[PDB]
């Protein structure tokens, strides 16, 4: 209940505030993931394979800046907002909601 | 050793047919009214009989839920039928009626 | 009452499920369906029939006879 | 289905509970008698026939 | 948190319509259940907004119901819609009395129980109702079955006029009734809910009879969209009938206002007392005739003590299954007796009938169960 | 004996014309939803 | 056009529960019209001159 | 007592939820327009007054 809430909510009413905390998150992971030579040479040669190029950090800090509580909104609505889910679930699992219903979760009906 | 044996027999195993549990993959002690003297038989099943009765009456309701019925192959041939619950409802039954007579002194 | 993660214990079996937006609502709806209601039919009109044609008869007959006794032809 | 209730403990606990169910009848009618105004059988009763 | 969880009366319907754990795996036999639901709501808003209307004396009480059908603004509908709820209640009934029997629910005592003091009621409720119009088919239903009471060793006299307001049926009998016909329904409603309650304890019993612990489904949204489409098809056959033949599940009698001298050759009661009506006739005795009646209904009560196989359902048990069918084809007959009169053939069959209905459900039965233990060997 | 009759064979037509408008589209609306567990596929994988 | 419209329909009127809501209350004041003309005037094709609506010409005023 | 809900935060949150709330009055009004027949404004719609 409490995981597709904050789905919609973000999809939805995104404020300003959280957005920059998530910026910030987002900054505090990247700087401190790329920490020794392991790392970043993961990165170099991932990055090549994926991107073609290695993206350099101001590059992710220039493309993080431009976020904000809209393109949060509408990005999240875009991937998120009233579509089909897939789930997996293991072990005693006797009260996980039924497919309709969590799909059902998957939008507002206020909204 | 007897004709007449294998017809009774035979009515039997018509009435098993015609009753179409095995039409659904159940057996017979899948279909048992749960009362008190079962439940408690169910709870002395060990796991794999417990597991495997589990999925048999799952497997069914889903089947009658969607109104179907198994391959005639997949039914539950009459010979092959085990009545796994027996010997433990009858333990039940029998520690009850114990019970019962000492009751009555 | 009685609440889910609380009816019953259950182990070892794996649901597979499709979302309806991934799947026919109405699949082989006469091609399958009419195979199968022939075939529930089949399996329980000699239970379902024979009381209904008994009362059939007994109807039938009942109408005829009671008017029919409701007549002379001689003296 | 009730055979069971019958032994030497059953016929020993309904023979305790006789007096109080014999009584409970003599409640239960004379309340009946009374609410009622039972006529044919409060006749018998002095005092209480006022007619 | 979800609110629907944990607010005080968002909760009991939560447990009761949305989170309840329903069988994978019921089938529209089930359906019944909410469409005499649907109908008792039915039957309180039509019945109120014709209450607005109707007047309960006897001098006037023809003239209202006409003044409602062609002068009240669609009074019609509201009233055809009324008349034929209540059939349409009983075909709910007889269907989920139906499907009870048939599938082992009765094993529930005190839902089945309770369910069997809500049958009484909703009949009493349905006579009380046709008696109103003040017709034909009104007075001598309110005299004939009101006199059923006078059979009742030594005080059955007194009652019957007790009921009555005196000393044959009159004024102070539709007004009496009219009340009674009103408070009863909300009645009905209250113990509904027990009878809900009751249930709700035990969840559904299932086609099968094996336990649906193992495969339960929410009943949102599952159940109440079944229970939607449902509801609609109960729209169908009330709008149908209503809308194209208003007239045919009622007797014409009802239309020729009340006398107290005449009662008409071709009498009846309505066709859900039927089955009922034939049962009594064919007893040449007051006090056995009445008898009969009592355990016609009265008899669903004993059922319960009466099972007797080793299985719930009757799903895979085509002896009982054979005994079943020739028990609702044996009460179409009866119905079909009920509706012609005391003469020839009619009166032989009828005693038949009555005598095969006892033996279905009290000798019948339970030996079919039993015969099929031992074929299971068991 | 019933002036209502041309009005109500007239709210018959709307009422058959509806219905079937409306029962596929509620019967469409049920096998929808219905359709994750008519399609739903066990499997059952014990030990040993 | 003819398979990427349930698509335009979806993103436009469908998608947020408003515009849904919205599009069956406008829908269903539009059907409402229609509908009671058509039906109507189906009724009245079946019986042509049994109604008072085709006779009104006979006495005039 | 309603202190509390003035701060930036909020104001964004509110003017998030204004082209739905708008879009609501919408749904609300013109189903009440369609439901009583409202006459006064309907006569401006093109097709719909059948007079
Ligand atoms: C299905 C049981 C049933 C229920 C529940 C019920 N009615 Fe009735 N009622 C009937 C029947 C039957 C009639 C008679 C129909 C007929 O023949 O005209 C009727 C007739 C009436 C009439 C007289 C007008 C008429 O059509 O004959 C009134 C007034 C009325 N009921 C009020 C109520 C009220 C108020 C309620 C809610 C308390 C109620 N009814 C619920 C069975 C019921
Ligand atoms: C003579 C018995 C009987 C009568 C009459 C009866 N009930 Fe029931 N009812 C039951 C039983 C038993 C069930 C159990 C359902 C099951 O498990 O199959 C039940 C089920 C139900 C259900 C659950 C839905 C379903 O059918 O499974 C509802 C709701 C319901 N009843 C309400 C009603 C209403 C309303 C009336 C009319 C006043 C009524 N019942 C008449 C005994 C009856
Ligand atoms: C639960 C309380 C008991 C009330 C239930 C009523 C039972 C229905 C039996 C039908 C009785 C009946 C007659 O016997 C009869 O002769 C006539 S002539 C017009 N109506 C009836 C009539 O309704
Ligand atoms: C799983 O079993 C159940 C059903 O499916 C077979 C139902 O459909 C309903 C629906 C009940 C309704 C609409 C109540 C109406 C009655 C009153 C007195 C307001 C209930 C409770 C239920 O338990």
């Amino acid at each position: 209940f409490v995981l597709q809430g904050q789905w919609m909510r973000l999809c939805t009413s995104a404020t300003e505030s959280e957005v920059l905390r998530g910026k910030n998150l987002l900054r505090n992971a990247l700087v401190s993931h790329l920490d020794g030579t392991t790392p970043v040479c993961e990165d170099i040669g991932r990055s090549l394979l994926t991107y073609g190029r290695r993206i350099p950090l101001a590059e992710w800090e220039s493309r993080i800046a431009e976020v904000d509580a809209r393109v949060v909104r509408e990005v999240c609505s875009k991937y998120f907002y009233d579509q089909c889910p897939a789930v997996a679930g293991f072990g005693p699992i006797e009260q996980l909601p039924d497919y309709n219903r969590i799909r059902s979760g998957m939008f507002w009906l206020r909204f | 050793v007897s004709a007449s044996s294998r017809w009774l027999e035979g009515i039997r195993k018509w009435y098993y047919n015609a009753a179409g549990f095995n039409k659904l993959g159940l057996m017979r002690d899948d279909t048992i009214h749960e009362n008190d003297d079962v439940k408690e038989a169910i709870r002395r099943l060990p796991e794999n009989l417990y597991d495997d009765r589990v999925f048999r009456i799952k497997r069914a309701l889903d089947l009658s839920m969607r109104q179907q019925i198994l391959p005639k192959e997949q039914w539950t041939k009459y010979e092959e039928d085990k009545s796994y619950l027996e010997p433990y409802l009858k333990e039940v039954i029998r520690e009850r009626k114990e019970r019962e007579e000492w009751a009555k002194k | 009452g009685r609440q889910f993660g609380h009816l019953t214990r259950v182990r070892h079996v794996i649901t597979y499920s499709l979302s309806p937006f991934e799947q026919r609502a109405f699949p082989h709806y006469f091609s399958k369906g009419i195979p199968n209601v022939l075939r529930r039919t089949r399996a329980c009109i000699l239970r379902v029939a024979p009381p209904f044609v008994a009362f059939y008869l007994v109807y039938t007959w009942g109408t005829q006879e009671f008017e029919k006794s409701k007549r002379k032809n001689p003296a | 289905m009730l055979t069971r209730f019958l032994g030497p403990r059953y016929r020993q606990l309904a023979r305790n509970w006789v007096p109080t169910a014999s009584l409970w009848g003599a409640v239960g009618a004379v309340g009946l008698v009374w609410a009622t105004d039972w006529r044919l059988i409060l006749d018998w009763v002095p005092y209480i026939n006022g007619k | 948190t979800n609110i629907r969880k944990s607010h005080p009366l968002m909760k009991i319907v939560n447990n009761a319509f949305i989170d309840l754990p329903a069988p994978s795996n019921i089938s529209s036999w089930w359906n019944f259940g909410s469409l005499l639901g649907i109908c008792l709501i039915l039957q309180i808003l039509t019945g109120l907004f014709l209450a607005m209307h109707y007047t309960s004396d006897t001098t006037t009480a023809f003239s209202s119901v006409t003044h409602i059908c062609r002068d009240v603004n669609y009074g019609w509908i509201i009233r055809y819609m009324h008349a034929n709820g209540a059939s349409m209640f009983f075909i709910c009934l007889y269907m989920h009395v139906g499907r009870g029997l048939y599938y082992g629910s009765y094993t529930f005592l005190e839902t089945w129980n309770i369910g069997v003091i809500l049958l009484l009621t909703v009949m009493a409720t349905a006579f009380m109702g046709y008696v109103l119009p003040w017709g034909q088919m009104s007075f001598w239903g309110a005299t004939v079955i009101t006199n059923l009471l006078s059979a009742i060793p030594y005080i059955g006299t007194n009652l019957v006029e007790w009921i009555w307001g005196g000393f044959s049926v009159d004024k102070a009998t539709l007004t009496r009734f009219f009340a009674f016909h009103f408070i009863l329904p909300f009645i009905i409603m209250a113990i509904a809910m027990v009878h809900l309650l009751f249930l709700h304890e035990t969840g559904s019993n299932n086609p099968t009879g094996i336990s649906s612990d193992v495969d339960k489904i929410p009943f949102h949204p599952y159940y109440t969209i079944k229970d939607i489409l449902g509801a609609l098809l109960l729209i169908l056959a009330l709008m149908l009938l209503v809308l194209f033949a208003p007239d045919l599940l009622g007797d014409p009698d009802n239309y020729t206002p009340a006398n107290p001298l005449n009662t008409p050759p071709h009498i009846k009661p309505e066709w859900y007392f039927l089955f009922a009506y034939a049962i009594l006739r064919s007893i040449p005795n007051k006090l056995g005739g009445v008898l009969a009646l009592a355990f016609s209904i009265l008899i669903l009560a004993l059922i319960p003590l009466l099972h007797t196989s080793k299985q719930r359902s009757m799903m895979f048990r085509p002896l009982s299954q054979c005994l079943f069918w020739a028990l609702v084809a044996d009460l179409l007959t009866l119905t079909w007796i009920g509706g012609q009169p005391v003469e020839h053939p009619y009166i032989t069959i009828g005693q038949l009938a009555s005598v095969l209905y006892f033996l279905l459900i009290l000798v019948l039965m339970p030996t079919a169960g039993t015969i099929e233990n031992k074929l299971l060997k068991w | 004996a019933e002036p209502e009759h041309d009005h109500r064979k007239r709210m018959g037509l709307k009422m058959l014309l509806m219905m079937g408008l409306l029962l596929p589209l509620v019967y469409a609306m049920k096998r929808h939803k219905w359709s994750v567990l008519k399609s739903r596929k066990l499997a059952y994988r014990p030990p040993k | 056009v003819a398979p990427t419209l349930t698509a335009r329909l979806y993103s436009l009127l469908f998608r947020r529960t408003s515009t849904f809501a919205l599009t069956i209350v406008v829908g269903a004041l539009f059907f409402e019209r229609a509908f009671d003309q058509g039906a109507d005037a189906i009724y009245e094709h079946i019986n042509e001159g049994k109604l008072w609506k085709h006779i009104k010409h006979k006495y005039e005023n």
